[PDB]
């Protein structure tokens, strides 16, 4: 997108995202999960990709 | 010889069956491997039969022809007929007396 | 003379040998009491049984407790669960479909149905094969008609999810969408399909 | 991307998937793409893009 | 039918076919270039024969279960590792290819 | 019983050995079970129900996988009859024996280790006695198709 | 083709294979095919031709 | 060569060794001394000039 | 240290069932557990006395055959010189080297 001089030909495979990783045994699991998601639907993370 | 409806039987006598063991054994070395055979329609008949082919599956073989008559016909003749147009010179016939004859 | 006797409307005849043309076999089971029970009656030429499924007997007094087969729940839509009709010949189901069984319900007061049968196939029954496969556990698959996804109405889930909510459906494959509210009863699985809300305009 | 040590049959860790797991660090916030060899022992969360 | 039926996929896709099969080989294309049929699925010797000769149609498509043709025997009779033999001196003889030919 | 002389007119109410085994069948066609196996003792009568059940589920379409059939016959405890038991390895076991020999059958699957939550012997009538004579041996959960008293 | 018997449950092979099943037999020669259910019963040749 | 095989075929003749798996054509010779089964790859002789 | 060197291998074993004869033999706890051993390779170690009687036991429930490796340990393939009957023709068992040296 910016430098376009070379191109993104080609389809896509092995789709799988990114995440926040931690521990096993850690308190912060399933709120950080929850906010995450609570984010993603409610389109916080959409002004971020825009800007 | 049926353990179920003769539960309580002996005897130093064998069976038929043995008789078709020893027609099979005695077939076997002499280069006779086109067997077909003649069975009356009773008890003894088919258990002669059934023996015969289940110690003829040992060698991974058949039969060529396999033919009944009805216990105490008068006419055969339709049967023999049918046994005639095939090329296995081997004739097993075991009826019982009468049957024999005719 | 005994050949083709018919009497009184329960024709009974004889063959060959003593054998009943039309015997009166039945079928036992072996209670937990010890006692034979009297499932199913090979009347004339159907089995006509009385259990809809398995009640999953115990072996003994002494086994491994019962920690594999389990209820999954889904619903028909989209090409991802299907659900056709039984084949009226071959009286089974055909070949890849699983055996899922939904509640049919009549009409007015006489709505009380029974548990008919009627088998689906689709794409989340793929993924429901391969891990049941790989984990290596067996299921009770069973439609539900009672609403739809779900939605909070009366402070009380309602379709699916609410079944999982009340411990009577261990899983709920399908079509499921993952949420906020939805994820803080219920914990989801790592997604497989990539969804979202489009618009299409012909 | 996890790998064997010196002349020694003992898989162990490295980069950031190894400091977060040697007691070093707590959060990975990064470019993390979920895996099935990763996810074996790290509890990752939702994830928070799609590529 | 039988491979048709072999391929549970493809059985979800047979109904279509179950319930339209004619009952011949030559009737269906008469059918066909007649406007009435446009399929079939036979063996690729009759088709392919058919289409050069009557310059009116021809065969689109990639073959398939390519299994070959063969000579008919029964059970386990002694004619057969001689037929066998004589098929392959054949194929090997260029004769075949000849007859192909003419 | 089996055969009869052929100038006789003696006739019962029972079921022959051929009835039952296309009872049995059409109990495991109905609940989708498909896949067994035939573990059969020796005694007068077993090879005809091999040869039945054999004949039934050949002229059928209705995708029976039938493998292991075994036909045990050599003592209960060696090692000819561990071997044969533990190749088993179907979810249902359709068997034929008579009380005694299915008793130590039973026992000896036991401690094997076939008879779990996810197994369902079958073991046909004969295996039955008078429905008032039970051992300590028989798994609750046991499928014998019988004949009628209750009903009538 | 293999078929169920009409008014009956077994089944019988119908059409060219079944006079080779009968008297008649002998040396079937005809466009036929391979197959597994057509060699279970009786036995082929060596191809002559491929299609 | 004199009389005596070489190779894929003179293991299998001389009972050493059961099956022959490979890349075997089916001939007049082979299938007097050894037989074959059923072909599962079609193939024969081919010029390629380009 | 079987457990621990087997969880750090690339290879990818197959661990299945630990067994632990505590009794002298009882015949009610020994056997059920040997009788459920369905894998193809044994790494028995017990005894010199012990390793008989359990392969004598063994060899009766058909668990010994053409294809059944058992690997033994050096304290039971102890004395080279005093071989019993029950030991199966053809057993792995590493030992040390008293032959040359």
């Amino acid at each position: 997108s910016q430098k376009c001089d070379l191109v993104t030909t080609g389809e896509l495979f092995f789709r799988s995202g990114f995440g926040i990783g931690m521990r096993k045994d850690s308190p912060w699991k399933q709120n950080v999960s929850l906010s995450i998601l609570k984010s993603h639907e409610n389109g916080f993370m959409e002004d971020l990709d825009k800007t | 010889s049926d353990k179920s409806i003769h539960l309580s039987f002996l005897r130093t006598v064998p069976p038929y069956s043995h008789q078709s063991s020893v027609w099979f054994e005695m077939m076997r070395v002499y280069s006779w491997n086109h067997i077909i055979l003649l069975v009356s329609d009773d008890h003894e008949g088919r258990a002669a039969q059934k023996r015969l082919e289940t110690l003829l599956e040992e060698r991974e073989s058949k039969a060529e022809k396999v033919l009944q008559f009805d216990p105490g016909t008068k006419n055969v003749t339709a049967l023999l007929m049918e046994a005639k147009e095939l090329e296995a010179r081997v004739i097993i016939l075991s009826a019982s007396e009468d049957d024999a004859a005719t | 003379f005994m050949v083709n006797v018919t009497w009184d409307g329960k024709d009974l005849s004889f063959t060959e040998e003593g054998y009943q043309v039309h015997p009166r076999l039945v079928v036992i089971v072996l209670n937990k009491d010890r006692e034979w029970e009297k499932v199913g009656k090979w009347e004339n030429h159907t089995l006509s049984l009385r259990h809809a499924v398995w009640p999953r007997y115990k072996s003994f007094s002494d086994c491994e407790p019962d920690d594999n087969h389990l209820s999954i729940v889904t619903l028909e839509e989209a090409p991802f669960v299907i659900v056709e009709d039984i084949d009226p010949l071959t009286e089974t189901c055909v070949r890849n479909t699983v055996p899922c069984r939904k509640f049919v319900k009549i009409n007015n007061s006489t709505n009380e149905g029974m548990n008919v049968k009627k088998c689906c196939k689709g794409f989340c029954i793929d993924i429901l094969k391969k891990l049941s496969r790989t984990v290596k556990f067996t299921y009770d698959l069973y439609l539900v008609t009672n609403g739809k996804h779900g939605k909070k109405v009366n402070n009380v889930w309602n379709g699916m999810i609410g079944e999982v909510v009340y411990q009577r459906a261990v899983m709920a494959v399908g079509s499921l969408t993952i949420n906020e509210e939805r994820s803080e009863v219920v914990d989801f699985s790592v997604p497989f399909v990539e969804t979202g809300i489009s618009v299409m305009v012909s | 991307t996890q790998e064997r040590v010196n002349n020694s049959n003992k898989k162990e860790w490295n980069g950031m998937m190894g400091e977060l797991l040697s007691g070093q660090a707590d959060m990975i916030v990064a470019p993390l793409t979920i895996n099935n060899e990763r996810a074996q022992y790290i509890e990752f969360s939702k994830p928070f893009k799609y590529q | 039918d039988i491979y048709f039926r072999r391929q549970v996929e493809l059985s979800t896709m047979y109904r279509h076919m179950e319930k339209h099969n004619y009952e011949s080989a030559a009737e269906a294309i008469q059918a066909v270039r007649d406007n009435k049929l446009h399929a079939f699925i036979w063996d690729s010797a009759v088709l392919e024969f058919e289409a050069s000769q009557k310059c009116d149609l021809v065969t689109t498509g990639e073959l398939f279960f390519r299994s070959g043709f063969g000579i008919g025997m029964r059970k386990d009779s002694p004619w057969k590792q001689n037929v066998s033999l004589s098929i392959l001196k054949s194929h090997e003889n260029g004769f075949m290819e000849d007859l192909d030919k003419t | 019983m089996a055969d009869k002389d052929p100038t006789s007119t003696f006739f019962q109410f029972g079921a022959s050995i051929q009835q039952q085994a296309t009872v049995m069948l059409k109990i495991m066609q109905d609940y989708d079970w498909h896949v067994f196996s035939l573990v059969t003792t020796i005694f007068p009568g077993y090879r005809e129900f091999i040869s039945f059940v054999k004949t039934t589920v050949d002229n059928s379409f209705v995708g029976w996988d039938m493998q292991n059939v075994i036909t045990l016959d050599t003592s209960f405890e060696d090692a000819k009859t561990q071997v044969q038991l533990k190749k088993i390895h179907s979810s249902v076991i359709l068997l034929y024996c008579s009380k005694d020999e299915a008793v130590l059958i039973l026992s000896e699957a036991r401690s094997l280790g076939l008879t779990g939550y996810d197994f369902f012997w079958i073991v046909p009538s004969l295996v039955s006695g008078n429905t008032e004579l039970i051992p300590k041996e028989f798994p609750s959960g046991l499928i014998s198709v019988s004949y009628d008293d209750w009903d009538y």
